[PDB]
């Protein structure tokens, strides 16, 4: 259930240590780039520190040399409370708004706010309602409910007996009374009052009831970032912009008071700013008019650190003509640093393979393996992991248990590598559409 | 002449009479406020002849 094996699926953080920062060569998915993950490793440890600006680090490499798997260890060895945010360089080429902009508020989203304040709520299974609507009203009624340990009876007012034929709360229903709002969210059914639910299906779950007191403050903790108090405070009930991308340019003002605010915020301790961060995969999709805007916003006190990755080599720039390394101009070159990786020795490259194998549940015998990782050797990681689902297919087929050389020949044999497909173009020119001609035997 | 005491019609803040904590919730059984489940233990527990007691000293 929305947890299909992708093809990062194995990678549970950095897996570097933290206390010398050495990274050790397998550990929670990545294995083998030692100096990149290094690098990694100080440039996460610098982002939880907090006193240090939106910089700009580069992972510049060749293709399928592990980028994005850095970048996925990064996200996963922060957890939910340090904002990343992911953002491929061609969502910010769109028509609901400009693109300066665009870039703009991907830079907002991941400056949180982390503020913590407490609620008063109340469990419980309730024993019985009486509501004294009798031609009468919602004026005046009874409940009666209880934990394990406690048990009492409230009365109630007018918008609260509004509020319980509003959700319906029967007598067994386990429900959480928010004090201060007035909301009721039924946590489940009491098991003990099975008999008592006749309008319910033949497979219902059944709870049982809270334990503990009846009457508890809880210290809930929020964190939305500065793009989110940006969208709310631009219509009237505009937050649902930022659940449908409706929101337009917003102007400039609203954007410096709330930057006013936070300060003014974290100033009376009532808030805390958790600096975030950005990865701008495929940095080189981007023109002149962007680096000559993030060259600006990597310089304020509230900027995210930039992480981003680039794969070509001396090549042009968007929007101009004139070449450069990895796609950037030389004056955004100088802001960013960059870590550069290697490809991969064959062992890695079968210990890879074998993590892969390992995530999908694949038995594989040696003989497969050491001619799989002569396949990877030749035709790069993405191939022979895509062979290695492809061959537990093709053993299930024939009804076998484990995969062998009889299924990775033919896997090998069916989908070609792409260089073989570029060899095939080469030797079958006359009728693929090159440009001009078509011809038909 | 000596009916010129005067009752209150307003909002009274309920305490306890186990203790003397405040208590925001009572009893079906026995009509007690109580602080926590420390004194609903000991409420539900107690010998007879004293839970009528207590709303005796409290009226
Ligand atoms: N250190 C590593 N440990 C485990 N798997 C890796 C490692 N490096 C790369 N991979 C695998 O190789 C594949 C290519 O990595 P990726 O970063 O997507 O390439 P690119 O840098 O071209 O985007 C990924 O699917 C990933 O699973």
């Amino acid at each position: 259930g929305l947890n299909l094996i992708a093809a990062h699926s194995h990678i549970r953080g950095l897996g570097v240590d933290a206390d010398t920062l050495e990274p050790r060569p397998s550990s929670q998915g990545l294995v083998g780039q030692e100096k990149a993950r290094k690098a990694a490793a100080v440039v996460l440890e610098m982002i939880k520190q907090g006193k240090i600006a939106g910089r700009a680090v580069l992972i510049a490499g060749p293709p399928s040399t592990g980028k994005t798997a850095i970048a996925m260890g990064m996200a996963q060895s922060l957890g939910q409370d340090v904002p990343f945010t992911t953002l491929a360089a061609s969502e910010i080429f769109s028509l609901e708004m400009s693109k300066t902009e665009a870039l703009t508020q991907a830079f907002r989203k991941s400056i949180g706010v982390r503020i913590k304040e407490e609620s008063e709520i109340m469990e419980g299974e309730v024993v019985e309602i009486q509501i004294d609507r009798s031609t009468g009203g919602a004026k005046q009624g009874k409940l009666t409910i209880k934990t394990t340990d406690m048990e009492a009876i409230y009365d109630m007012g007018s918008k609260m007996i509004d509020a319980m034929t509003k959700e319906r709360v029967m007598a067994g229903d386990i429900i959480s009374i928010d004090k201060s709002s007035g909301k009721i969210t039924k946590l489940g059914r009491s098991y003990a009052r099975s008999r008592d639910y006749d309008a319910m299906g033949v497979d219902t779950k059944f709870l049982q009831c809270p334990e503990g007191e009846l009457q508890k403050r809880k210290e809930v903790v929020h964190t939305v970032s500065l793009h989110e108090i940006d969208v709310i405070n631009s219509r009237t009930q505009g937050f649902l912009a930022l659940f449908s991308g409706d929101t337009g340019e917003i102007r400039s003002e609203i954007r410096d008071q709330i930057n006013t605010k936070v300060a003014e915020w974290k100033e009376e301790g009532k808030a805390e700013i958790v600096p975030g961060v950005l990865f701008i995969d495929e940095v080189h999709m981007l023109d002149i008019e962007c680096f000559s805007y993030i060259n600006r916003a990597l310089e304020s006190d509230l900027a995210p650190i930039v992480i981003m990755a680039s794969n070509r080599g001396v090549s042009r720039i968007r929007g101009t003509d004139y070449k450069s390394p990895h796609g950037l101009p030389l004056d955004f070159l100088d802001r960013v640093v960059i870590i550069n990786t290697h490809p991969y020795t064959p062992d890695e490259l079968r210990q890879i393979l074998s993590i892969r194998a390992q995530e999908e549940e694949v038995d594989l015998t040696p003989d497969a393996l050491a001619l799989l990782t002569k396949i990877g050797q030749e035709a790069g990681l993405r191939y022979a992991s895509n062979l290695i689902t492809t061959s537990q297919l093709i053993a299930a087929k024939r009804r076998a248990k484990q995969v062998g050389v009889e299924d990775v020949q033919r896997s090998f044999k069916l989908f070609y590598d792409p260089a073989r497909s570029v060899r095939f173009v080469q030797e079958s020119e006359k009728r693929l559409i090159g440009n001009d001609g078509v011809v038909d035997f | 002449t000596n009916i010129e005491s005067a009752p209150s019609l307003a909002p009274m803040k309920h305490y306890c009479d186990v203790t003397g904590l405040p208590a925001p919730y009572l009893d079906p059984k026995t009509r007690l406020r109580y602080h926590n489940k420390e004194i609903f233990a000991m409420i539900r527990n107690l010998p007879q002849g004293m839970g009528e007691q207590f709303l005796e000293a409290r009226g």
